[PDB]
DNA sequence: TCGAGAATCCCGGTGCCGAGGCCGCTCAATTGGTCGTAGACAGCTCTAGCACCGCTTAAACGCACGTACGCGCTGTCCCCCGCGTTTTAACCGCCAAGGGGATTACTCCCTAGTCTCCAGGCACGTGTCAGATATATACATCCGAT
DNA sequence: ATCGGATGTATATATCTGACACGTGCCTGGAGACTAGGGAGTAATCCCCTTGGCGGTTAAAACGCGGGGGACAGCGCGTACGTGCGTTTAAGCGGTGCTAGAGCTGTCTACGACCAATTGAGCGGCCTCGGCACCGGGATTCTCGA
């Protein structure tokens, strides 16, 4: 089960929904994929670092506390998950 | 005669209701599939908590709306209502993301 | 790139064995056999009152199998135009296909029922098996030599049977990448070699080599030789076909009435041909021994050839400036 | 597994400030995570300053100083006063 | 600009499960000795800071002035907003298997802690050249006439 | 687009030197050796969350489709800003001198450390029920053509 191309699984309607939440009126097309890239790049770090935790955790499943400590180490800490 | 609201107006109300709403704006399964696809790059066949991936998507979308927000702001400083990729790039640049 | 005014209601066409004649079906239900060299119609056959949606030449070229929309299949001698045999079924026929090495045999893909292989000598029929028993839409095709039958269902399942015993000689389900199936739109083979292609509902053409499926066995994971798509427009493919040699592949974007041309080995897009933006693309075929491509759109046929550097460019023609190589005795007597 | 939290004291101080109010358990967990965050913050800063002071004993002076380093303006002032009053009360007996 | 229409606000009613309250059931908090010790404190240095003051000068402030980017306005293109339609797969609900996560119980390898001794590190002198500085020079580059 | 002149800058040179590489004697942290405990590691067990699939829905995404709206390009002007040259000014060297306060040592002592004995504050688990979420419907208000 080898996955691929779920990045475009991000719908442009979803992107513009997030933008409207951010309070944006007019948007260009060139953004979305660009956006996506950033998205990827962003998560590009955390999961790895997260599984890095799981790396040292010696476990096969990945937990929330992983990304908790990541975002912490990434200076983007989050609440509500222990 | 058919009626059509002026441009932005509908999107304006969308902005208003989205600042009104708080839930996610991304379909769960596509995001999850994307996450697992990214995961197999570093190591294959890794499991996850639904809570974990919910956290991933929430935190992502938060970062994303923040990026959209300050890029909107920059575009204000760009005196345009349309967004330009360079706005996002330079925003990351100021965000130290370059 | 060249059309024909002499035929109307073009719906489906089929090259003969040597790419000399073209039998096109019309809405009136007539066969128009048009010739390439004389560039004129060679024959008109009153096939059906119902339009013809499936047409195939015999190996000797003396027989053509035609399928009406009235679920009426009929064999016709190309010299005479007589209805050699005629049969009718339920679940209207989607396709017919002569057996490439036995013109007596012909496979038929109906709409809702399983494909059945009949013979002309004896009016018998062999119903080919169905994996999931609930596909209701399975395309099927002989291989290049007619030794195996490739059947693809609406659920991405692919069965390779042997043409004589209908025994399952190979099997595998194609994926949409993640975990899902896709409706097998069509299965095509190469008239040369063993590479074949699959058009699927994912708008992604998958090129394989049948030997790899045979060695993959039943219920295996055979990878495609190539994956081909319009990454730019994500366009469906109404009809696709190989080149005559089998190293070029064309797809018909009926969404925008265009033609995409990729290679086989590399798979890079050779080119794109744009038709009338107002025409609805219907049928696509390649000349079996020529870089000529027949297209049927809005009942009109167009021809797309490909010529060499000559026909005016043949002194000794060169492309770029040539520095003269002076000799030792270049100035000597 | 015996897991420790503070949501009970959250409910307590809530009733102390708002008796007629409910909370989402989600919000309780968020607040508790916040408690943990501020606790680790102040503790690390105190240990670090004591290291700068080469002190192996973290006392209330360290507490107040580190809070002042962390909290801004009247937040810090009120917090300092409150901790002072509380340690005074405890030391009174 | 006064209506039409449309998205929204609010009201009542329905049904729910999380918020909460209470109940067994501890282990972690308290209490009380007891002990070695962190530092609190006193009491010395000394030195680095703190200010003083003079001398030289590179530097700073302001002027005048060209000028050229900022800004403001116009018209165009194209393009993204809005709406309509068609397709789909996220979701949701349910099921199921197992594989990992967490647990506990042993078991013991390794580290903390102690004591001994000394040798690498550190403060401290000590010549000494990398480079700082100044000068004349040769090369690069702008700015304006042609 | 070029040449000439102005000017600013990279270079070689000379010497001065003060950081700086280098070496010392002396100190103590590091090594070496020895003892204990017990954190860590392993293993068998349980659970149970996850990962997988299956079917129905539609809200949502895809895609198309004008089309007004602004991105943008250009174009005038003008004010504000570089600049080079004036001016005056504190900045820096430097060296002086006092000591307030760091910065060090030597106590001695209160103060957790720690352990042991005790337990009730708190936490997992179990009802429970009511704000809250959803829904439908009615009334309100923005907006786009007069």
């Amino acid at each position: 089960k080898v996955l691929r191309d779920n990045i475009q699984g991000i719908t442009k309607p979803a992107i513009r929904r997030l933008a409207r939440r951010g309070g944006v009126k007019r948007i260009s097309g060139l953004i979305y994929e660009e956006t996506r890239g950033v998205l990827k790049v962003f998560l590009e770090n955390v999961i790895r670092d997260a599984v890095t935790y799981t790396e040292h955790a010696k476990r096969k499943t990945v937990t929330a506390m992983d990304v908790v400590y990541a975002l912490k180490r990434q200076g983007r800490t989050l609440y509500g998950f222990g | 005669k058919p009626h059509r609201y002026r441009p932005g107006t509908v999107a304006l109300r969308e902005i208003r209701r989205y600042q009104k709403s708080t839930e996610l704006l991304i379909r769960k399964l596509p995001f999850q599939r994307l996450v697992r696809e990214i995961a197999q790059d570093f190591k294959t066949d890794l499991r996850f908590q639904s809570s974990a991936v919910m956290a991933l998507q929430e935190a992502s979308e938060a970062y994303l709306v923040a990026l959209f927000e300050d890029t909107n702001l920059c575009a204000i400083h760009a005196k345009r209502v349309t967004i330009m990729p360079k706005d996002i790039q330079l925003a990351r640049r100021i965000r130290g993301e370059r | 790139d060249g059309t024909l005014d002499c035929i109307s209601m073009a719906l489906t066409c089929t090259f003969n064995r040597w790419g000399t004649l073209l039998a096109v079906g019309c809405n009136d239900g007539r066969i128009v056999i048009w010739d390439f060299l004389t560039r004129g119609i060679a024959k008109i056959i009153s096939a059906h009152i119902h339009p013809v949606c499936s047409l195939c030449w015999s190996r000797d070229g003396h027989k053509l199998v035609s399928a009406s929309t009235d679920n009426i299949v009929s064999q016709w001698d190309v010299l005479s135009g007589d209805c050699d045999q005629r049969f009718r079924f339920p679940s209207p026929i989607l396709k017919v296909q002569y057996h490439p090495r036995d013109q007596n045999k012909v496979l038929v893909c109906p709409m809702k029922s399983a494909p059945v292989m009949l013979t002309l000598s004896d009016s018998k029929h062999v119903v080919l098996p169905v994996d999931d028993d609930s596909d209701l839409n399975v395309v099927a095709s002989f291989d290049r030599r007619g030794e195996y039958i490739y059947t693809g269902n609406a659920k991405g399942k692919i069965l390779v049977l042997k043409t004589d015993s209908q025994d399952l000689v190979a099997s595998f389900r194609v994926t949409t990448g993640t975990s899902n199936t896709t409706a097998i739109k069509s299965i095509e083979f190469a008239r040369k070699g063993s590479c074949f292609l699959i058009n699927t509902a994912d708008r992604i053409i998958r090129v394989y080599d049948g030997r790899e499926i045979l060695t993959c066995g039943r219920d295996g994971e055979p990878e495609p030789m190539q994956k081909l798509q319009d990454l730019v427009n994500r366009t469906p493919w109404k009809k696709c076909c190989f080149s005559g040699d089998g190293e070029y592949i064309v797809a018909g974007s009926a969404r925008q009435h265009a033609l995409y041309i990729w290679e086989k080995s590399i798979g890079n897009l050779v080119k794109i041909l744009h038709g009338t933006r107002g025409e609805l693309l219907l049928d696509v075929a390649w000349h079996p021994v020529r870089p000529i491509i027949a297209s049927i759109s809005s009942g009109v046929v167009s021809i797309w050839a490909q010529n060499q550097v000559e026909n005016w460019s043949a002194f000794k023609e060169l492309d770029e400036n040539v520095e003269y190589e002076e000799r030792e005795s270049e100035f000597d007597i | 597994t015996r897991k420790e939290s503070y949501a009970i004291y959250v409910y307590k101080v809530l009733k102390q400030v708002h008796p007629d109010t409910g909370i989402s358990s989600k919000a309780m967990s968020i607040m508790n995570s916040f408690v943990n965050d501020v606790f680790e913050r102040i503790a690390g800063e105190a240990s670090r300053l004591a290291h700068y002071n080469k002190r192996s004993t973290i006392t209330s002076r360290e507490i107040q100083t580190a809070v002042r380093l962390l909290l801004p303006g009247e937040l810090a002032k009120h917090a300092v006063s409150e901790g002072t009053k509380a340690v005074t009360k405890y030391t009174s007996a």
